[PDB]
RNA sequence: CAAGUCUGGGCUAAGUGGUAAAGGAUGUGGCGCCGCGAAGACAGCCAGGAGGUUGGCUUAGAAGCAGCCAUCCUUUAAAGA
């Protein structure tokens, strides 16, 4: 019932708190009318999300090089993420440092999915 | 605002920080005071085309300002200033100026641009009654085409102290037309 | 370089002081500014 | 791992494509030939390609809504360019086409909003000496 | 390398990629001089958030309601989810209602967690 | 070679003093402006180093990174005529 209070609130609001809130009170207030609350509310999901990469309760699916198929894993990591060619192409080719992470904020399930994806088109990949 | 002093003591004044300008109102007139640093801050503003004025013994915080000066000598640093204040209901002698934006035809297309001898306007609309801003800019720009003090288009206050057929502004070929 | 008038080449050529002197110091040969 | 602008139903011209692909990492033969394969589809107006070749010298790819300003003159019907934009500016084009245009240049073009995409529109249009008037 | 791709890519961009990736890319433009591509990045991510609650990889720990414990559930949702006294009772009442996850966007250990919690305090709890 | 290595408060570190002009150059020393440090600020460092932009003459190659003309739009962390 207090400000700092619903400072704490969209904080502790885990990332998908933060970002689904944002999505509704901006639907109070427009993409235009609004800005304040919701907007910075978005820094604070990726805050929060981060917080689960940290600890555990989200994953990334990072790269860790690419070995007789960069093609096809590039072909992989492009319909994987939803990357332009080119773009694609660097990372994949990035595929070793620490932010190779080829989809990060994927669920137990479907982060191995995505390892399993890249590994097989030809890659080797590892999990947070 | 301000600005004060009005003995009799130039050269002095005419020295530090303190420049000499005369306390004029039609009927009187008083020894010089104000200040170079004053004068700074505001004429900067505007002289002779916003208008404020200053509070010296309260005495008569009254507008006009300047009516003649020049930031003469050598260095283009003034001194000795012209004040004069109206409290009257006819300020006539109103200089203040109208502006354009740079409406697109000459310019943003033929290159081609303008001359304009006037910017500045001295009339007499309503006394102690002047837009600190007038605008007026029927835009048109281009070829050998030129305009002036008739046509020119007067708001509310209908003085125009001036005349009919003058330094406007025209188009000119920047390179060519 | 030419001795007198000296200034600036590359984007981030070097006023450096030695001996009174000024000199430019760059990463391209191409600047070896001396006066 | 190349970016390249290139004619619907045509598909190895010796000068323009033999060269930079080939080099680069390119069956230029096999590339055109599946490229006609596509603008077969929308021949007549130029196409715009980025073409991946990866560890085989091989491969291609994608086309993506050809260069709007080029697009827009297809639609206009003018050749070239006058010579130079607001300067030269001469080539009055309508709203309504325009925006329709628009709607269906959508998809490599700016999300997918009227506002954002007609206004590409008068962008590119202007850029060249095509004027929304 | 186009821009419906750089749309292309926030979408896919899981939720979390999207609350990091905005606070990142704000980090590059600033809570002021930023705005257009992260800020509505928050709402894509809300989205996204939503896609994980509807297929699975994230969880909805929804309140079926109290009994014989009002009063410490109410302290136990309290503490959970960082609700303000009055708040936290008005939806501890709520929870029968479809909305009524007590917490939304927990793993699935986090969110049994959760589930226990309430329970434990007294009250009965499901998992989407 | 007769007379304060006077005392007082600045600025010089080049012997300037013991000739020079245009023109240089975060030298030094004194005075006014625009942008902020808890939208916690410039150089450090992490990073994406956005897309319609690859528009016209010349193209044979402008598609900022041949030069002559533009300088818009943008989905969204901005934008980079």
């Amino acid at each position: 019932m207090t400000i700092d209070e619903i400072i704490e609130a969209i904080e502790k609001l885990t990332v998908s708190e933060l970002a689904e809130l944002v999505k509704k009170l901006e639907d109070k207030f427009g993409v235009t009318a609004a800005a304040p609350v919701a907007v910075a509310a978005a820094p604070v999901a990726g805050a929060a999300a981060g917080a689960a990469q940290e600890e555990k309760t989200e994953f990334d699916v990072v790269l860790k090089s690419f070995g007789q198929n960069k093609i096809q894993v590039i072909k992989v990591v492009r319909e994987i993420t939803g990357l332009g060619l080119k773009e694609a192409k660097d990372l994949v080719e990035k595929a070793g440092s620490p932010d190779a992470v080829i989809k990060s904020g994927v669920s137990k399930e479907e982060a191995e999915e995505i390892k399993k994806k890249l590994e097989e088109a030809g890659a080797e990949v590892e999990l947070k | 605002m301000e600005l004060t002093a009005k003995p009799r003591t130039p050269k002095q004044k005419l020295d530090e920080s303190m420049i000499a300008a005369v306390a004029y109102n039609k009927e009187n007139n008083v020894s010089f005071a104000l200040d170079r640093k004053a004068f700074d801050r505001a004429f900067r503003q505007q002289s002779t085309t916003g208008l404020f004025d200053i509070t010296v013994e309260g005495g008569e915080t009254f507008p006009a300002l300047v009516k003649a000066v020049q930031m003469d000598k050598r260095k283009r640093a003034p001194i000795h200033v012209d004040f004069y204040m109206v409290t009257y209901g006819e300020p006539v002698e109103v200089s203040v100026p109208v502006h354009t934006t740079g409406r697109s035809q000459g310019e943003v297309q033929g290159g081609l641009v303008d001359i304009v001898v006037h910017n500045l306007q001295i009339v007499a609309p309503g006394p102690r009654r002047i837009p600190q801003e007038l605008v007026v800019d029927v835009t048109k720009m281009n070829i050998g085409d030129h305009i002036t003090a008739g046509d020119i288009k007067l708001p509310e206050g209908c003085t125009l102290a001036a005349d009919p057929e003058l330094t406007v502004v025209s188009v000119l070929p920047p390179r060519l037309t | 370089k030419v001795r007198s008038s000296v200034k600036k080449m590359c984007d981030n050529c070097k006023v450096v002081r030695r001996h009174g002197r000024v000199l430019v110091i760059c990463s391209n040969v191409k600047h070896k500014q001396r006066q | 791992q190349i970016k390249l602008q290139l004619p619907a139903g045509k598909a190895t011209p010796a000068p323009p494509v033999g060269p930079a692909l080939g080099q680069h990492g390119v069956n230029i033969m096999e590339f055109c030939k599946r490229f006609n394969a596509e603008t077969a589809d929308k021949a007549g107006m130029i196409l715009p390609v980025v073409i991946t070749v990866y560890e085989d010298k091989s491969f291609t790819f994608i086309i993506k809504t050809p260069p709007a300003s080029f697009l827009l003159k297809k639609a206009a019907g003018i050749e070239k360019g006058s010579s130079e934009p607001k300067r030269k500016i001469v080539g009055k084009v309508t709203r309504k086409q325009i925006e329709e245009i628009a709607k269906t240049k959508m998809p490599d073009l700016n999300a997918n909003s009227l506002e954002a995409a007609m206004k590409i529109i008068e962008g590119t249009a202007k850029s060249m000496g095509i004027e929304v008037v």
